[PDB]
């Protein structure tokens, strides 16, 4: 089926380069957006860069813009990442993520598997108040995450996502634009907001369920992610 | 060949003429009744505003 | 306009398919091939090389002629004929061997349409050694009763052209004849020459200056 | 008022009052109302052009009035009598265009069907207008602003060349063409199926060759006779004083053109006839 | 015995029309006369799809009145949105021959059909991203001219070779198949509840049938030509047809004869679409002398036109919640108008 196989990741000197390869298969890889996010060891998620089909638009973070570029090669279906001038801050495991846009649609809906780099103003600041939670099976648990900036557009829709990643696996899109619930994902989930403040609700929580939940927003580029709570058996 | 038509035609003709029928008047009643008490939801024979309209 | 770009930028682009699509398509030469049931029209189909509509295509000097064989449906005509239009011409297939005033009246029914009312016909005979044998059998007045005058082969063949080609009215089209006996691979250089001259006569009218 | 200038002045009212309402509403309907078929594209750059002489005969209308002596700033005279140019010169090349593929659509019909499409005639009108363009920067280099009296008057290898080029580029290439190319495609019309034809084939093209002829020839003329006789004297006075009909006769043919080209095709005829 | 059997049709066409006549006390015109009109309706074109390059020859609406699907004879099917204008998807057809399409309620699925004698259906939510051939139904001989989709799973379809026939998307085979017209089937519409159907036929002819027990149950010909087009009242007991003889007449399900026709003298073409509007109030109909007439359907004259179209239309809708209406035509150009 679908499959996103990424590697090119080890051990890098300080103030060297590296390559990334994103190998691609099992779907349409010349109509679908393709983003690059890395992980810290012991944070949350942060968005890295973003490349469109057909190759229109490149974007770039404040700390990524000019060191790095995203490149893809649609012939060949693979994403590439010409990354240069290592500092000691850029540890992280790197995903592929696929994020096809139209009317409906469902942006970050499949997620690749990670590569290890052991390295030797205006923003949107979305916080989520609580860092931890203890839960049991059986119970009802509830996350909020709060957002500075109104994040309601005027044409009715809001852009506010909710991710799951489980222990040693990668995260899975569970709602898209706060009240959609992504394809694959089982109905005890449930999500809502008003603007600023946004909630997610679980029902009937079970083993397979525990995991650090992240809030991400989608209004404008560049993509500030939550700080993480993380549910605990 | 043709007697099978016949038989199927006159089959038809039986089955369809016994049919239950309602005077014209409460079928053309009935039909202004729903026209005229749905006539408040119609975007078409009473203009909408351009305020609540989406073809702006 | 937050992620809506996106999707416009996708408009655009399968937009622009389109757009080169139909420019790609819109240089083939297309024929509509009518006639009387079995009257060779399987025989000039693969002669030229290569259920309801089957077409066959081809390529002679430069000319990506599509050739559409709609023999297989047996409906009304008035029903589907209207989308036939645009045709650059009609190719017309009679057995000259034969099942002549069926293609008569076929002939007039379809030169007279409201639609092909500027499409000029090519018309095509073949079977013309069968003819002769039979003319050397069997007189042709059978097939015609009011026709007067020598039972030679090129007297009949003449008489029946000019019968055919009688039935037209509209200044704007005109028929094209040609003899032919199927043992013989002169049934392409006929239709590419017409084809040429429909094209002529088609720009010249687009011009204004015809 | 005298004949020669009164006259140029009913010229250019007549041009004026017959030209802006055909040119505009030719100009609408090839717009709007029609397709973008190969044809229309030529049609419509050349009703461009003769709205462009139309809306700048006011101009010529002022400096006859006034004769000469422009009373506005240096910008003014450097733009008008240079965009005036360019738009004679983009018409006489859009219609030896038109002429150009008359003859093609007709001597390669093979060829025309693979390889004809919008882009190539929007091509070929975009190499026109910037070869227009190129070609009328001589007249915007080389003007000078000269006083010499109670008035500010606008005038000026300065002179030789410049009407050298413009009596070539816009007399004998154009004519020529056009006269070959309409030949050829009367001659083709006498071989089968266009027998009853060429009766009114060689009509059209003979009356636009002889508008064509009859409309721009008298202004090379005296432009030629200009360098020729010498100022000061009689012979140049009547020169100078016919300089203006040959200017109201050749925007006269910026409003003849949409005639004899535009409403022939009597489908635009009927879409114009709809629309109006 | 096939004189005793024909004189037994003749006497049963007899009652059946004693029947329809007995019933009849009073026109639809005689008790609508007391109302008010709608008065001049006037309609203004709010947006324009230009996309196609041929004669669009069918269209279809949204269930959330805002996807449209057009099919034309370049051998495209395009999805538009109507609020924005942008295209969303651009489906290549095999066979270029196309005569009509039709849209899933739950909007997974696009059909199509044609000269081609075959069915085809479309997946547009597929995982991969690009939209597949999910089926290809092949069992007519004759060119398919209508489909309407019953739901995701079963959908029926009009053929020109005298036969309707309900399909299974699953396996592909024909669960029952209708028959009886003399003619060429050109227009089908399916009830509010998916219930049961109509058809039209080329014999001046339409029938009542019902998907379920597959028999026809009603007629009603009061016709001069071929029926062009076919649709129900909103409330489902009645529906109007429109002919080539250049009037559209109203018929009541309950009833069994006609109610009025819609002709006026200075109308020659004939009817290419037939649309109701929401309320049912307003019957909008298509023609072939370049324009779309608005009838009252309740006081059998014109309330309006909607001019500005270069060629004949082909095929009209209204929206589900009634806001717009959408008509396309041969000049390639889909025009939304409220």
């Amino acid at each position: 089926d679908v499959q996103l196989v990424e590697s090119g990741g080890g051990l890098v000197q300080p103030g060297g380069s590296r390559k990334l390869s994103c190998s691609a298969s099992g779907f349409a890889f010349s109509s679908f957006g393709m983003h690059w996010v890395r992980q810290a060891p012991e944070k949350g998620l942060e968005w890295v860069a973003y490349i469109s089909s057909g190759s229109g638009t490149i974007y770039y973070a404040d700390t990524v813009k000019g060191r790095f570029t995203i490149s893809r090669d649609d012939p060949k279906n693979t994403l590439f990442l010409q990354m240069t001038s290592l500092r000691s801050e850029d540890t992280a495991m790197y995903y592929c993520v696929r994020s096809i846009y139209y009317y409906g649609s469902s942006p970050f809906d499949f997620w690749g598997q990670g590569t290890t780099l052991t390295v030797s103003g205006s923003d949107i600041v979305m916080t989520q108040a609580t860092s931890s939670v203890p839960v049991t099976p059986g119970e009802s648990v509830s996350i909020s995450c709060r957002s500075s900036k109104s994040l309601l557009h005027s044409n009715g829709n809001t852009y506010l996502y909710w991710f799951l990643q489980r222990p040693g696996q990668s995260p899975q899109l569970l709602i898209y634009r706060m009240s959609n619930l992504a394809s694959g994902v089982p109905d005890r989930f449930s999500g809502s907001g008003s603007g600023t403040a946004f909630t997610l609700t679980i029902s009937r929580l079970e083993a397979e369920d525990v995991g650090v939940y992240y809030c991400m927003q989608h209004l404008e580029y560049p993509l500030t992610f939550g700080a993480g709570t993380k549910l605990e058996l | 060949a043709s007697i099978a038509q016949a038989r199927k035609l006159v089959e038809q003709l039986k089955m369809e003429a016994n049919i239950d029928r309602i005077k014209v008047s409460k079928a053309a009643a009935d039909l202004m009744a729903y026209c005229e008490a749905h006539a408040k939801e119609d975007p078409l024979l009473t203009p909408v505003p351009a305020s609540e309209n989406p073809f702006r | 306009s937050a992620e809506e770009r996106a999707a416009l930028e996708r408009s655009k682009a399968i937009e622009k398919n389109l757009k080169e699509d139909g420019i790609s398509a819109a240089k083939d030469v297309k024929l509509l091939l009518l006639g009387a049931d079995n009257s060779g029209k399987s025989t000039i189909v693969k002669q030229m090389k290569i259920t309801g509509i089957v077409e066959t295509h081809f390529t002679f000097k430069n000319l990506h002629f599509r050739l559409f064989d709609v023999g297989g449906q047996r409906s009304e005509r008035k029903k589907w004929i209207h989308c036939f239009e645009d045709v650059t011409a009609i190719i017309f297939c009679v057995d000259l061997s034969d099942r002549m005033h069926e293609s008569l009246m076929l002939f007039d029914s379809i030169c007279n349409n409201k639609f092909f009312i500027d499409t000029s016909i090519i018309l095509f005979l073949n079977k013309k050694d069968l003819f002769g044998e039979k003319i050397k059998k069997s007189p042709l007045t059978i097939c015609f009763p009011e026709y007067t005058g020598p039972n030679t082969y090129e007297d009949a063949a003449a008489y029946i052209q000019a019968q055919f080609e009688s039935k037209n009215r509209s200044p704007n089209k005109e028929i094209y004849c040609h003899m032919t006996c199927a043992t013989d691979t002169n049934n392409a250089q006929v239709i590419f020459d017409a084809v040429t001259d429909i094209i002529i006569a088609n720009n010249l009218r687009g011009c204004g200056l015809y | 008022n005298e004949p020669p200038v009164i006259l140029s002045m009913v010229i250019l009212s007549l041009t004026f009052l017959l030209g802006l309402p055909g040119n505009g509403l030719v100009l609408w309907v090839a717009g709007l109302k029609m397709q973008r078929t190969v044809n229309t594209i030529w049609f419509l750059h050349l009703t461009l052009a003769d709205l462009l002489c139309c809306l700048s005969l006011p101009f010529s209308l002022a400096h006859l009035a006034l004769q000469g002596q422009w009373p506005y700033g240096r910008f003014l005279c450097k733009l008008i009598p240079s965009i005036i140019v360019l738009n004679m010169f983009a018409s006489v090349f859009l219609l030896t265009a038109i002429s150009l593929d008359r003859c093609l659509v007709v001597f390669k019909p093979i060829w025309c069907q693979n390889h004809r499409n919008v882009g190539m005639a929007c091509s070929i009108c975009g190499c026109i207008w910037v070869v227009a363009f190129v070609m009328c920067i001589p007249v915007f280099v080389y003007r000078e602003i000269f006083t010499t009296d109670n008035h500010n008057r606008c005038g000026y290898t300065p002179l030789v060349a410049i009407t050298i080029t413009r009596l070539v580029v816009g007399f004998l290439l154009p004519s020529v063409i056009m006269i070959a190319c309409y030949s050829f495609i009367v001659f083709r019309m006498q071989r089968g199926r266009f027998a009853k034809s060429q009766s009114k084939t060689f009509r059209v093209a003979v009356v636009v060759v002889a508008v064509f002829l009859v409309c721009w020839t008298p202004y090379h003329i005296f432009g030629v006779l200009s360098l020729l006789t010498d100022p000061e004297t009689p012979l140049g006075k009547t020169l100078m004083s016919w300089d203006h009909v040959c200017i109201a006769l050749a925007s006269a043919n910026s409003c003849f053109n949409p005639f004899l080209y535009a409403l022939l095709g009597k489908d635009f005829r009927k879409k114009a006839r709809q629309s109006i | 015995e096939l004189d005793q059997l024909r004189q037994e049709a003749e006497q049963l066409k007899n009652q059946i029309r004693d029947a329809r006549k007995a019933c009849a006390d009073a026109t639809l015109s005689q008790i609508t006369n007391n109302i008010d009109p709608v008065g001049r309706i006037q309609m203004r074109t709010r947006r324009t799809l230009r996309g196609h390059l041929a004669k669009i020859y069918a269209m279809h609406w949204g269930t959330d009145s805002r996807l449209l699907v057009s099919a034309s004879q370049d051998g495209k099917l395009i999805i538009w949105d109507s609020y924005t204008t942008n295209k969303v998807h651009a489906i290549p057809l095999r066979s270029s021959w196309v005569m009509t399409c039709a849209y899933a309620p739950s909007g997974n699925y696009v059909a199509c059909g044609g000269l081609d004698n075959i069915c085809s259906i479309y997946n547009l939510k597929t995982r991969e991203g690009n939209v597949r051939v999910s089926r290809e139904l092949a069992g007519h001989t004759g060119y398919l001219s209508c489909c309407r989709f019953l739901d995701d799973n079963q959908i029926v379809t009009s053929s020109g070779d005298t036969t309707c026939a309900l399909w299974d998307i699953e396996t592909g085979q024909q669960t029952t198949t209708f028959t009886g017209h003399t003619g060429d089937v050109m227009s089908l519409s399916l009830a509010p509840d998916t219930r049961l159907f109509v058809s039209g036929a080329c014999d001046a002819s339409a029938k009542l049938w019902d998907v379920r027990e597959g028999m026809c149950r009603q007629t009603f010909t009061g016709h001069e030509s071929d029926i062009n087009a076919i649709c129900f009242f909103p409330n489902g007991n009645a529906f109007a047809t429109g002919s080539d003889d250049a009037t559209c007449r109203l018929f009541d399900l309950r009833a069994d004869q006609e109610l009025m026709t819609y002709s006026h003298d200075n109308i020659i073409c004939g009817i290419t679409s037939v649309s109701f509007s929401k309320s049912g109030r307003l019957l909008l109909a298509g023609y072939d002398d370049f324009n779309c007439n608005v009838w009252d359907a309740l006081k059998a004259d014109r309330a309006g036109v909607l001019a500005g179209h270069d060629n004949r239309v082909s095929c009209l809708g209204v929206t589900d919640d009634g806001m717009a209406v959408a008509t396309g035509s041969w000049d390639s150009f889909l025009k939304i108008w409220n």
